[PDB]
């Protein structure tokens, strides 16, 4: 069963598919393919969590009925810069302004 | 042009709603005029009496928008094989974003009030043209 | 798989399969590996790569189509958006 999700460090977003039944570490790959930089310089997380290479995506939580195309599940992201790794920080999207009058 | 035949040949029919919308089933008239029937609920379904030849379409009942039967825009009741009926599954269009986004700013603006709309004119023309089943059979010819 | 980018006016980079980003006309003249965006905020383009794998995923398909949402807040921008880049 395929999740849709959304990689986001800072302000990229990576929108991407993968199995349930795939690993933390095998989408480490796919963000390595796209942003250039290897698993062990990535950390994800669900919500605050660090996820496990290990596990499957379905086992975090990633499930086919909850990332959906129209309205996919986050994944944070961190790099390794030299040493440490970065606190995982992800950039807000923009605010909708206000209702004009005539749509309330 | 497009219009039910008068076969006279019985087939019974399920439609069935899958869509999230109130469906308003239309039939086809001998003279090609839409006539409309009862509502169905969404993820409700009714067994009906239609006849071979004949021709449906399906709508949102409150804002007219397109709904799709069996994957296509027109119903034909067919031949029942071995006494079954024919189903006729209703179901959402993949609406363009662009008229996905009319429906729902038609849905909270008053007609009245397109034209204060902060949108090129163009837009507001794209709203004030809402979905109409005489506009979809001139199309259709 | 190629992935393009597309960037708000905000400095949001959105990161998506090429294949997906082509169901825009728009986009396609833009490209033919990064787009940016100065009218689209992040708010509405985010969802505009939703409408993708949307469309994509239950183009041609049997199972049962989902509504695809739109909060009331964003509609009249995402429409703007949908107009320019005829999706
Ligand atoms: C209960 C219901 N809910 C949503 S639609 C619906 C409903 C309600 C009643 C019926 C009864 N069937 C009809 O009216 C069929 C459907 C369509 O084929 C036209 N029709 C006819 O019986 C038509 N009759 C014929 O063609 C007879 C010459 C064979 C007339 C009476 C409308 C001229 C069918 C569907």
């Amino acid at each position: 069963m395929d999740v849709f999700l959304m990689i986001r460090r800072h302000k990229t977003t990576i929108f991407t598919d993968a199995k349930e039944s795939s690993t933390v570490f095998e989408l480490k790959r796919i963000v390595e393919g796209i942003l250039k930089r290897p698993p062990d310089e990535q950390r994800l997380y669900k919500d605050d969590q660090l996820l496990d290479d290990g596990k499957t995506l379905g086992e975090c939580g990633f499930t086919s009925q909850t990332a959906r195309p129209q309205a996919p599940a986050t994944v944070g992201l961190a790099f390794r810069a030299d040493d440490t790794f970065e606190a995982l920080c992800i950039e807000p999207f923009s605010s909708p302004p206000e209702l004009p009058d005539v749509m309330k | 042009v497009l219009r039910s035949v008068n076969s006279r040949e019985p087939s019974q029919v399920i439609f069935c709603n899958r869509s999230p919308r109130v469906v308003l089933p239309v039939w086809l008239n001998f003279d090609g005029e839409p006539q409309p029937y009862p509502t169905l609920p969404p993820g409700t379904g009714r067994r009906i009496h239609s006849y071979r030849g004949h021709l449906w379409l399906f709508r949102d009942a409150g804002t007219h928008d397109g709904l799709l039967v069996n994957q296509t825009e027109l119903f034909v009741p067919s031949l029942n094989v071995d006494g079954q009926p024919i189903f006729a599954n209703i179901t959402l269009p993949v609406y363009t974003l662009k008229e996905r986004c009319l429906q729902v700013v038609r849905s909270l603006v008053k007609p009245e009030n397109y034209r204060r709309l902060d949108i090129v004119r163009s837009l507001y023309e794209d709203l004030e043209d809402h979905p109409n089943v005489q506009k979809d059979l001139e199309r259709l010819t | 798989m190629m992935y393009v980018k597309l960037i708000s006016s905000d400095g949001h980079e959105f990161i998506v399969k090429r294949e997906h980003a082509l169901t825009s006309g728009t986009i396609k003249a833009m490209l033919s590996n990064e787009v940016n965006f100065r009218e689209i905020p992040s708010h509405v383009l985010s969802k505009v790569c939703m409408y993708f794998t949307y469309k994509v995923r239950y183009t041609n398909s049997s199972t049962e189509i989902p509504e695809f949402p739109i909060a009331p807040e964003i509609a009249l921008e995402l429409l703007m958006a949908a107009n320019f880049l005829d999706c």
